């Protein structure tokens, strides 16, 4: 079936060079969409706003852990060092063009860490299981 | 009953065949509960089984508790007892042909 | 729990020992063991889910390095496509598999195999219970003087 | 080759506390030759 | 590997359980018990997985 195994492997399949990736999978339930104090340090209001929105087609707790998942998938397409476990991933922005395509947009320490690792732009595929968000980003060198 | 005569023979033989001369030998490696017996039958001690019905029905001599023998467990009971004091689980399958 | 025991040598069949006490059987060691704390427990489980996502990941960029190898020896798109999506489901599986057995080892069976931890206590252990909760006992009860 | 037991390899007070301690093991006694729990086996 | 990596983790979280204990006042022995055990504890652990 149209799993995003089946669909990722699409994606996984166009990278092999120039770039720098990031996979990364999150269970929806491991998100705790019902703690604003971990949704306001890790979402910006774009997000919350378009998560919490009936537009995504998704339940908000799906939406919130695609965003969480790509963020993390975009860090670590960065490849540059963490800052620890508890840095707040807000500066990574996951938003959505005309198209409904997810866009990344890179603020504060996270654009310039990607300007310091030369990066062109970063660019992100996303869908879901029924239990885990899937996430792979892609950062050209 | 005869069984349980094949029953201890074939164990000791067993252990024998193990080279094992005697079964507390275990006890020095594992702990008393850790020995098991599984052994079962078809069915239990024929003398037993028959002699309970049949010749206490003609009122001839019999030994009083005789009715434990013929039951499956007893002959595993039997193996246990003047063989193994073990604390472990003993269990007893039943499948005619195939126990 | 559920448990049978013989009782040792005795020259009467019918004699009631005392086997089934071995349930209580353990070394009380001089601290409790941490496996005794569930949120100890919780924190294992909660923490080896960690290792268990990283190595999905991880399981996937193989499969991406192997998709890329399998492009590079000339193979039909399709038998990738379905050696690919095959693999994922097995890579799920595994996952799956993995996060069961974390249950299996600290949630359901921690204490069978250790010497420091009665059975009974083990089994009411796994849903926070100690012998202190232990209420009501069904006996034997077979009006014998002995028994 | 058949050769049946007659008392356990521990004593009646000792039983109970067989049966309680799992890391209880026999020695060989080294005067009788028997597998016995000795007396300090816990 | 990851098992071997989880053990370290394991000893370096007892390193600090260690300090933690120095600094509620406890008695050495104590803590030397609670340390060995704990050590054991772990060493069995790793061979569990």
């Amino acid at each position: 079936v149209s799993l995003e195994s089946v669909l990722s492997r699409e994606a996984r399949r166009l990278e092999s060079v120039n770039t720098r990736v990031g996979v990364d999978v999150e269970d929806i339930s491991a998100i705790n969409t019902d703690n604003d104090t971990f949704l306001d340090r890790n979402f910006t209001e774009a997000e919350q706003k378009y998560c919490l929105a009936s537009k995504s087609g998704r339940s908000p707790q799906k939406a919130f852990a695609g965003r969480w998942t790509a963020k993390e998938a975009v860090f670590k397409a960065l490849g540059v060092s963490s800052k620890g476990a508890g840095a707040a991933l807000k500066d990574i922005e996951i938003l959505v063009d005309e198209n409904g395509a997810p866009t990344v947009s890179l603020h504060g320490a996270a654009a310039e860490a990607a300007k310091k690792a030369g990066i062109k732009s970063v660019s992100v595929s996303i869908s879901y299981t029924d239990s885990q968000a899937a996430a792979i980003a892609t950062a050209q060198l | 009953d005869p069984v349980c005569l094949f029953v201890l023979v074939s164990t000791v033989e067993a252990l024998l065949s193990s080279g094992i001369t005697d079964p507390y030998e275990f006890y020095k490696y594992v702990h008393v509960s850790e020995l098991g017996n599984c052994i079962g039958s078809g069915m239990g001690g024929a003398t037993a089984l028959r002699g309970m019905h049949r010749d206490r029905f003609l009122d001839k001599p019999l030994q009083n508790d005789i009715l434990q023998e013929s039951f499956i467990n007893t002959m595993s009971a039997w193996v246990n007892m003047l063989l193994l004091s073990s604390s472990g689980p003993i269990k007893t399958p039943v499948a005619a042909c195939a126990t | 729990l559920t448990t049978t025991a013989s009782d040792k040598i005795g020259r009467s069949v019918p004699a009631p020992g005392q086997g089934v006490l071995t349930t209580a059987r353990e070394h009380r060691g001089k601290f409790p063991s941490p496996l005794l704390d569930i949120n100890y427990r919780r924190r294992q489980i909660e923490r080896r889910t960690k290792q268990v996502m990283e190595e999905k990941e991880a399981e996937f960029e193989y499969l991406a390095a192997e998709i890329e190898a399998l492009k590079a020896e000339g193979r039909p798109q399709s038998e990738i496509e379905e050696y690919a999506a095959h693999r994922a489901a097995h890579i799920e599986k595994t996952a799956e598999k993995q996060a069961k057995e974390i249950l299996r080892s600290f949630g359901n069976f921690f204490w069978k195999n250790d010497p420091t931890i009665a059975p009974l206590r083990g089994a009411l252990a796994v849903w926070g219970l100690t012998i202190d909760d232990l209420d009501v006992a069904s006996f034997h009860g077979t009006s014998t003087k002995a028994n | 080759l058949f050769q049946a037991k007659e008392k356990a390899p521990y004593t009646d007070e000792q039983l109970s506390a067989v049966l309680l301690n799992p890391d209880a093991r026999v020695v060989e006694d080294k005067k009788t030759g028997q597998l016995i729990f000795p007396p300090n086996f816990m």
